[PDB]
């Protein structure tokens, strides 16, 4: 059996767990308490210290694009997030790619920080989901035509929505409005629909750690 | 950090995990080495659930020659990665000789974990059996003393630098042995004849707490309690009036035993007065340092005359044997070191390789394929093939050993061999007799001084233009630069060759350079040869050492007490 | 023929081209005025404008890491990148992230920046390469038994050793003769001997780099 290190709050984590439910993999969870990390997390990665961590046959596998890659290569036979194209593959790691950037920086910036720095990640994020809104253009998977590798990648990022909107009292909705229901469109599969705590608590984490920096 | 409990019930823990260890360190080593070009010819990429299977069935064992050339090429200028990966730090050269010829073979940090924890587990089985006080000394006649840089500028040389030039060895080491009697540099220092005397000289020192003496080889022992019996008035008039004799001329060692000396009258008295009671020397080794439990040495094999004397050395002190194995990848360790020397049994360890053993009963030779560690029939004699970490993958290192038992859940293992006997055409000649003849003429010289040569080899550098041959010399004692340019001149006159000549005289090659080096060199070199884990048949040592040898080659240059171009020319 | 949007002293953009030419294909290469960036650039990659990007049929994959597992996958038939297991192509994947991430990150200040930070980036420097050394076990390339993915993420890097050679005030050899010269046999392959830029180019721009701001 696989095992996971996870976090509740990790849309990291996540990517990890979307990606093995979505495939249609049995597997054990456990919580981190990042302040005491495991003997087998340790193990796992000695210096980040950092999950998703998935361990089949007794390696750890590292890093959520990695582990979601991990993913499609580890059941190759019945549910790819891959095109058959090598272009198509590139494309998608590709956007992928642009979901780790000034993305999740982005919305770190606007849960994380506030004034100076958080007009400048607020205006980051908009423009964000607005590139993210053009790439989309009709696709109802940017990975493909189905359930894809970035649909598992950036999902993840939409219960922080409730965050996001609050904390920077915004409404990410009426400026770009079809990557928030595109994404509790992919609330839908099962891979996510379990996998990802909820949202109120998810603010309630940027409550608090917003509560203890200022 | 040491304790001898805990470590010991590790080790019964990872003995009981042999095949499990034996295959995992093949897995960490598959994984760690996945792209070694051998292994592209091989077919082989790691995983797989056949992976032991894929090992033994896809690539076929590996001798010298066929090694040679890409080490030879990870050597010279050409920083390369071959038949291992990185550029190895050091590199190695084993007993006999490849084709005659000399052999190359890779280094690694692995080695000094392998070494740290297997000293940390041999001195917890010993101290097991053998207590030692914690504010105590050891006499180690240790010498890594010679550090230079290979053609390429990627260092190139012994098991014995590396491990004592390593930046963890002090720290690796001064918990679980006890603190050395010499300083770090009469240990390095430029001349390791005079640090022989010295050594002799720092190790009696402060006897009364000395735990055991050391030397690697009995016969090791051997040499510096004969050479006690070379030097001691020389000794207790140099302590005496705190003035250190003339006969050592290095300043560095010099400028720090003077730093500790001063003139004592009453000393000379005592030691002079109990030497005298040995009846010529029987068992000195007790009396010396009178607390020392044991005698550490290896024993056995090309060893086995020479324990008598070392008996005849150490009296009645019981005599403890060493470990078994080498950086080209060690094999085994000594769980019971109490045991007596014509018995003398050592447990392998599991993570230090992945080894399989070629049985030789059919008649000589015969053919059948290599078994399983456990595999091995007790009683039987197997040659040893050993993949690592070292470089070295699927080998034929050509030698047999024993199994006589078991350890628990692993063999106990027995050698009676001398020389690893595969000979061919050699390369690095000069017909050995000629080399042989050389240093014999030469040292005729030397031998006006009341002192006859010892040991000796040779080298062939491509880097300098025109390449100059070293020699050099293991000798009895000390002597000023005359003779010895006298004597390098001399090895040029000796190789009586038509060839020799037409080159050396006409200029195509170098003034042949007589780097005469310090007495113990080749001494280090056979000390770390029966010591590699395979099997005793290793002391046919190598008379001269081209790109690809590598032993002899870190001892060869910093302790290089002279180092002269001949005058004529 | 593949149109390769790279960039003179772009390290990633040496990753392509060292890439397609060890495989074994014929293709073109594009420098570019980022002052005056061409409209195949502008329309290829619009947002983020960097390089490299090689148009293959009409189809641009941005991107070094991207471009080199899409030189493998579109033409996989002789020399592959990746080992055949999954695990394998992780640990490529693994680590070719990782010279991409801490590495780049610190050796960017070792040729970028003053005071504090280039010390911190000198530090970082040898802690980071023991890693990937220590890693290494004694492997002679990364990706695969020949040239590797990992391995042409770090290959390029081989033109900036002497520049941290000098500006860094270190010798990235004597300490770890290892790694660099792990380069120097890379150097033998025609891949890096015609794709990376001469040594004394990289060194000289990089302190050039260092005069044009403060
Ligand atoms: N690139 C990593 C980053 C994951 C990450 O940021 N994990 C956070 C969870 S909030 C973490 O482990 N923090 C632990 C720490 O700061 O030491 C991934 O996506 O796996
Ligand atoms: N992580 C990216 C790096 C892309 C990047 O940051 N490129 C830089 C230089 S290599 C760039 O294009 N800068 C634009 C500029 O200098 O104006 C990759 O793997 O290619
Ligand atoms: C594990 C320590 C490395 C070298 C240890 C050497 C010594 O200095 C005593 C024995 C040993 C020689 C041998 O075991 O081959
Ligand atoms: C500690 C060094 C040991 C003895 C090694 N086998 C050597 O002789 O170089
Ligand atoms: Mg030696």
């Amino acid at each position: 059996l696989p095992i996971l290190l996870d976090y509740w709050p990790s849309m990291f984590g996540m990517r990890a767990r979307v990606a093995l439910r979505e495939k249609g993999v049995e597997f054990e969870y456990r919580e981190e308490d990042f302040s005491n990390k495991s003997p087998l997390l340790l193990q796992s990665n000695p210096i980040h210290k950092k999950i998703p961590v998935l361990v089949h046959n007794g390696k750890p596998v590292c890093e959520s694009l990695n582990v979601v890659q991990y993913v499609d290569e580890a059941w190759p036979e019945k549910n790819p997030f891959f095109p058959s194209d090598p272009y198509g593959r590139a494309q998608a790691r590709f956007w992928a790619d642009f979901v780790d950037k000034k993305f999740t920086d982005a919305q770190f910036k606007v849960w994380g920080k506030k004034g100076e720095e958080q007009e400048a990640g607020k205006k980051e994020f908009i423009e964000a989901v607005k590139i993210l809104e053009s790439e989309l253009g009709d696709k109802p998977y940017f990975g493909g035509d189905s359930f894809g590798y970035v649909d598992i990648s950036l999902i993840t990022f939409s219960s922080w929505f409730q965050a996001y909107e609050k904390f920077g009292n915004f409404s990410i909705e009426s400026e770009s409005p079809k990557l928030i229901a595109w994404a509790k469109r992919c609330m839908e599969k099962e891979s996510v629909s379990k996998s990802l705590p909820d949202s109120e608590k998810i603010v309630a984490y940027a409550a608090e750690y917003r509560k203890n920096n200022l | 950090t040491f304790d001898m409990n805990r470590v010991i019930d590790e080790f019964d823990e990872m003995t009981r995990n042999a095949h499990q260890v034996q295959k995992q360190t093949l897995k960490e080593i598959l994984l760690k080495n996945q792209s070694a070009i051998y292994l592209q010819n091989c077919g082989l990429n790691g995983n797989a659930t056949d992976p032991e299977e894929a090992f033994k069935s896809m690539v076929p064992l590996v001798t010298d020659v066929e090694l040679e050339p890409y080490i030879k090429r990870m050597v010279d200028g050409d920083t390369s990665p071959i038949l291992t990966g990185h550029p190895v730090p050091a590199i190695s050269l084993s007993s006999g000789t490849s084709q005659g010829r000399p052999k190359f073979i890779p280094f690694t940090d692995e080695l000094m974990e392998n070494t740290l924890q297997l000293f940390r587990t041999a001195f917890a089985f010993r101290n097991r059996d053998f207590p030692i006080d914690d504010n105590g000394k050891a006499l180690q006649f240790i010498f890594s003393s010679k550090q230079y840089i290979s053609t390429g500028g990627v260092p190139v040389g012994t098991a014995t630098t590396n491990v004592y030039r390593n930046p963890n060895f002090k720290a690796g080491m001064k918990s679980i042995t006890s603190p050395s009697c010499s300083p770090d540099e009469v240990i390095f220092s430029p001349d390791v004849h005079q640090a022989l005397y010295c050594h002799l000289l720092s190790g009696i020192l402060f006897r009364d707490q000395v735990q055991y003496v050391f030397a690697v080889f009995a016969h090791g022992l051997v040499h510096a309690f004969r050479t006690f019996e070379q030097v001691w008035e020389e000794i207790v008039t140099d302590i005496k009036d705190g003035v250190l004799s003339n006969r050592i001329t290095v300043p560095s060692v010099r400028t720090a035993m003077s730093k500790l000396l001063t003139p004592n009258p009453e000393l000379a008295e005592t030691i002079r007065t109990k030497c005298m009671s040995l009846s010529n020397w029987y068992g000195l080794i007790p009396a010396l340092f009178p607390n020392a439990k044991y005698v550490y040495g290896i024993m056995t094999g090309s060893m086995e005359p020479y324990v008598p004397k070392l008996r005849h050395y150490a009296g009645d002190l019981p005599l403890v044997s060493h470990d078994y194995g080498s950086s080209e990848g060690w094999i085994a360790a000594n769980v019971t070191p109490r045991l007596s020397p014509e018995e003398a049994t050592f447990a392998v360890i599991p993570n230090l390789g992945y080894f399989e053993f070629l049985p030789v009963s059919e008649t000589g030779e015969g053919e059948e394929k290599p078994v399983g560690l456990t595999q091995v029939k007790i009683g039987e004699e197997y040659e040893v093939v050993i993949t690592n970490y070292a470089g070295l993958y699927r080998y034929r290192l050509g030698d047999v050993v024993k199994v006589i038992g078991f350890y628990n859940n692993t063999p106990q293992l027995k050698f009676i061999c001398r020389r690893n006997l595969i000979l061919s055409i050699n390369i690095d000649k000069n017909t050995e007799r000629d080399l042989q003849l050389s240093v014999e003429s030469a040292a005729k010289r030397l031998s006006e001084e009341k002192i006859e040569v010892i040991d000796f080899s040779s080298y062939i550098d491509v880097s300098t233009d025109p390449g100059h041959y070293a020699i050099f010399w293991e000798i009895s004692g000390e002597t000023n630069e005359d003779v010895l340019q006298d004597c390098c001149n001399c090895l040029d006159r000796a190789f009586i060759d038509a060839g020799y000549v037409s080159s050396r005289k006409c200029k195509t090659i170098g003034a042949l350079e007589l780097r005469v080096v310090a007495k113990g060199t080749f001494r280090k070199i056979q000390e770390h040869f029966l010591g590699l884990g395979s099997s005793a048949g290793q002391f046919k040592m190598p008379r001269c050492v081209k790109p690809s040898n590598a032993k002899v080659l870190q001892i060869l240059c910093e302790n290089v007490v002279s180092s002269y171009f001949s005058t004529a020319f």
